RNA sequence: UACCUGGUUGAUCCUGCCAGUAGCAUAUGCUUGUCUCAAAGAUUAAGCCAUGCAUGUCUAAGUACGCACGGCCGGUACAGUGAAACUGCGAAUGGCUCAUUAAAUCAGUUAUGGUUCCUUUGGUCGCUCGACUUGGAUAACUGUGGUAAUUCU
RNA sequence: UGGUGACUCUAGAUAACCUCGGGCCGAUCGCACGCCCGGCGGCGACGACCCAUUCGAACGUCUGCCCUAUCAACUUUCGAUGGUAGUCGCCGUGCCUACCAUGGUGACCACGGGUGACGGGGAAUCAGGGUUCGAUUCCGGAGAGGGAGCCUGAGAAACGGCUACCACAUCCAAGGAAGGCAGCAGGCGCGCAAAUUACCCACUCCCGACCCGGGGAGGUAGUGACGAAAAAUAACAAUACAGGACUCUUUCGAGGCCCUGUAAUUGGAAUGAGUCCACUUUAAAUCCUUUAACGAGGAUCCAUUGGAGGGCAAGUCUGGUGCCAGCAGCCGCGGUAAUUCCAGCUCCAAUAGCGUAUA
RNA sequence: UGCUCGGCGCCGGCCCGAAGCGUUUACUUUGAAAAAA
């Protein structure tokens, strides 16, 4: 029922990734999660469905067709080295640090008030 | 101001970077090097756009530098460093090569050479020095001293260098009757052939160049580029042959292509 | 210091004079006869018409065998035949100069729908082209001032989800179901 | 669209102005369902400011004897991560405003053959005819204090 | 030797100088580790007097700026004009010193004054020719209350650097300390007049010893009828009934199938705002799009804003006060028959927009 | 518009190209350089 067909197929061995654009066709439905297309991508191209990493899936009006862009990494090891932070958080991979620009900011402040080895006693 | 700028907006860029308008406020200003800042094409915008092997700012610098680009054999390690006119970027892990040269229109165009070929490059010479002990000096247009070179070179020749060890291997006297393509102003990639030179005591010179054609122009003498002897080129020419079709007969190949696409 | 544009144009044109009675007379016929809404469309068919005739008289204010005028001339009537309001056979620089607002309207969508057939009245060929029912080769448009082109005009046809090409019925007809099973039952 | 109309008289023809007509950008009034863009303390006060933030910085390559953690066989000093501090760099960029300024600023064209230039790039760096590594001061640290307070000492 | 259109140019030769507040001629640090017989070796990092190059800056040449005569002569040894020799300056020159003659500009508008004057790229209007504005995102210039002076640094007369004045102003045990939002938010004043004491360095760049850290530079969201673009408030029949279209009854009547139009009889073809599951977007959401289940008959899921004498679209309608109240941009309406006032019915204008005042 | 150098061709020579000169302005026509939006 729902089929891929992709386009702009480029490899570069730079940066040990194969990168295209990505066409979903799903008539009469909803738009596609990542998992799914994920593992379809992942039966495509013969690979385990852990270095896919796909983004940016928008609608045109109707919702016949569904575009987006993807990648396919070589290893596990290079798509932790060379991707941004925020999506390896999406695939869980990835924790940032729960504090705001605020309370670092004051934070910071106060390590430029004092002077010292107090700096470290006065940061909390 | 108080000192130096440092920051470039996306509309006081030059035209032949040819980026957006939108998509940002500042834009990439190059870091000092051998050629000017109007002319030349810094690595990123050439890296992100014209090959697209990158995405975002960060993903030029984790392709960069990890010693992956050479760039006149050396490699740069700056995101921002000015590859000018007449230079070779070699990537030696995909295996290929491209020299930098200007296209019919006013902009860089990206040329697939042999590796081979991608062992010498023209620089045109801009004075002559001589040292603190008789010792003449060849400066080029790339800011490249040449030490001892044949008495010969005169003002306005070019020559063509070995990458590898920096010395002269051949040259090309400027006279009339010479491959010369123009490099700066508003006429730009255009081949042709120089026919006369005239000489202004205290001005600016002016040349007269015919095409292949038969299309005749002038140019300034400081945008002059001699690249062959006679009519027979050395570097491998780009698709057109700076030849600068007028709209309408390259407006008739678009069509022509059109149906012949299907 | 923002990435932003700014770049904006007005679409319509007010009339010098406010009340008259023939303006007004075709005006309204025009709006009553084409099906539109109110008078800011046929104001922005007027200023694109007179756009393009100021454009044909700058055109012919210059002297023959010019290259910029031979190219914008064969760019303007290359654009004019492209639209299809201007027939092949009138491939003349300074026949610009004598179509009126009835030329430019008759390939709107919503009339040509309406001359497709497929729909009753003009007023229902607006509404149904505002309800998302029809598709321009393979893609819907729910929009009625819409410019068809002279090569999309033989591909105008319902769309697949819409009840009348051949779906899932409406909502008021499951509704009805419902209530007729639940009078029945 | 290269466009007019009412008004002095008992009635006519004129100069002439007043008032209608359309756009533009400021305030304000009434009103208001969807959606894409988007201006926004400038006209008076370049008037006064409480608060919080806006400039910081380490690699394989300048200083590591803070057990703050931490690897072993400790024995030819230093496995390694490392707060702090010394050192070099930037803080003269960016951001806001139009008060002053009338050949002043600025625009196009010219010259530095009348000067300077952080940094990048290329060259120079056994071109001079006469120690197989020198010296003492200060940080950080420990300890001792005064002030009502300070990025004070 | 070499070059310019042109050097007192570069280079060459000779004689010396060469500042203790001092020009250079490496007392620096990592990676991989070896050959020959203790010396000898690759790839780097940092620093350095010099040249050229790069970003520039700086002083100059020619041409071009609003109004004003109730501004016709102005400037001068307290230097305005040129010459000679100097000081300082990174060079050039009254920039400044000592000496010389009185010079230089002006009716082709100097000098003086005002500007509700930052300049330009531009914006509105527009047959042609023009008028007005430009604080405002790009470029350049100036300043951080106003003058003045200065350290460091290559680059500052710097103000999120310092010093002194006056104005303003914080704390105090009264001896003394600490100040500059014409930065991002916010408050007061002012005025007719102008928004959140929000989130993020993910996108675009910038700085640092530099993949890794930081950035109210910026990006995102909210407020937002400044303004611009698209675009809902309805469509489809049989009968409540008036006539035209092809043919007749001298004339009423008829076939009238496309009919055409209007009034709250009937049931359907429906989809959208909103309520919402999910998916998608995104640093994370929200906005858009897709998609389940809901969701319209007087589809109360109710469209206003100004007018109806002329300009100028549009009632000699009804009722009331009757030169009063008032309307009216201008003519003029109001006196107990108001085509203008005050309220209902109908109608026209533009329409999610309309009216008024200012330039 | 003409008067000291050497070029396309022929046996001290004809032509062609000239180092250098070839009286002043406005006007008109062709080129260059003329930031982006």
């Amino acid at each position: 029922t729902v089929t891929i067909r992709t386009r702009k197929f480029m490899t570069n061995r730079l940066l040990q990734r194969k990168q295209m654009v990505i066409d979903v066709l799903h008539p009469g439905k909803a738009t596609v999660p990542k998992t799914e297309i994920r593992e379809k991508l992942a039966k495509m191209y013969k690979t385990t469905p852990d270095v896919i990493f796909v983004f940016g899936f928008r609608t045109h009006f109707g919702g016949g067709k569904t575009t987006g862009f993807g990648m396919i990494y070589d290893s596990l090891d290079y798509a932790k080295k060379n991707e941004p932070k925020h999506r390896l958080a999406r695939h869980g991979l990835y924790e940032k640090k729960k504090t705001s620009r605020k309370q670092r900011k004051e934070r910071k402040n106060r390590m430029k008030k004092v002077r010292g080895t107090a700096k470290a006693n006065v940061g909390a | 101001a108080r000192g130096p700028k440092k920051h470039l907006k996306r509309v006081a860029a030059p035209k032949h970077w040819m980026l957006d308008k939108l998509t940002g406020v500042f834009a990439p200003r190059p870091s000092t090097g051998p050629h000017k800042l109007r002319e030349c094409l810094p690595l990123i915008i050439f890296l992100r756009n014209r090959l697209k092997y990158a995405l975002t700012g960060d993903e030029v610098k984790k392709i960069c530098m990890q010693r992956f680009i050479k760039i006149d054999g050396k490699v740069r390690t700056d995101i921002t460093y000015p590859a000018g006119f007449m230079d070779v970027i070699s990537i030696d892990k995909t295996g290929e090569n491209f020299r930098l040269i200007y296209d019919t229109k006013g902009r860089f165009a990206v040329h697939r050479i042999t590796p081979e070929e991608a062992k010498y490059k023209l620089c045109k010479v801009r004075k002559i020095f001589v040292g603190t002990k008789g010792i003449p000096h060849l400066v080029t247009h790339d800011a490249r001293t040449i030490r001892y070179p044949d008495p010969l070179i005169k003002v306005n020749d070019t020559i063509q260098i070995d990458l590898e060890t920096g010395k002269i291997t051949d040259f090309i006297k400027f006279d009339t009757g010479n491959l010369c393509m123009v490099t700066g102003g508003a006429n730009l990639g255009r081949i042709g052939v120089i026919t006369n030179r005239e000489r202004h005591p205290g001005s600016f010179d002016v040349v007269h160049v015919k095409d292949a054609n038969g299309n005749s122009f002038a140019t300034r003498l400081s945008n002059i580029f001699v690249i062959g002897k006679g009519n027979k080129p050395w570097i491998s020419l780009p698709r057109g042959k700076g030849i600068r079709l007028t709209i309408a007969e390259e407006r008739d190949k678009r069509l022509a292509a059109k149906q012949s696409s299907g | 210091p923002v990435a932003r544009s700014w770049v904006c144009r007005k679409t319509y044109v007010t009339p010098r004079r406010p009340f008259e009675k023939s303006r007004l007379d075709q005006e309204l016929k025009l709006i009553g006869e084409y099906g539109l809404r109110n008078k800011r469309e046929v104001w922005r068919v007027k200023f694109t018409l007179a756009k393009i005739r100021k454009a044909a008289r700058e055109l012919l204010t210059l002297d023959e065998k010019d290259p910029r005028r031979l190219f914008e001339g064969n760019a303007l009537l290359r654009r004019l035949v492209r639209i299809g309001v201007l027939d092949e056979g009138k491939m003349k620089l300074d026949y610009i100069l004598g179509l009126k607002i009835e030329d430019f309207l008759e390939r709107r969508l919503q009339t040509q729908v309406f001359k497709l057939g497929l729909a009753k009245s003009i007023h229902h060929a607006r509404v149904l082209i505002r309800q998302r029912h029809i598709r321009v080769r393979k893609q819907v448009v729910n929009i009625p001032s819409f410019i068809v082109r002279l090569d999309s005009q033989k591909h105008i046809d319902f769309s697949l989800r819409s009840p009348y090409g051949g779906g899932r019925p409406g909502r008021v007809k499951r509704k009805n179901a419902k209530k007729g099973q639940g009078g029945a039952g």
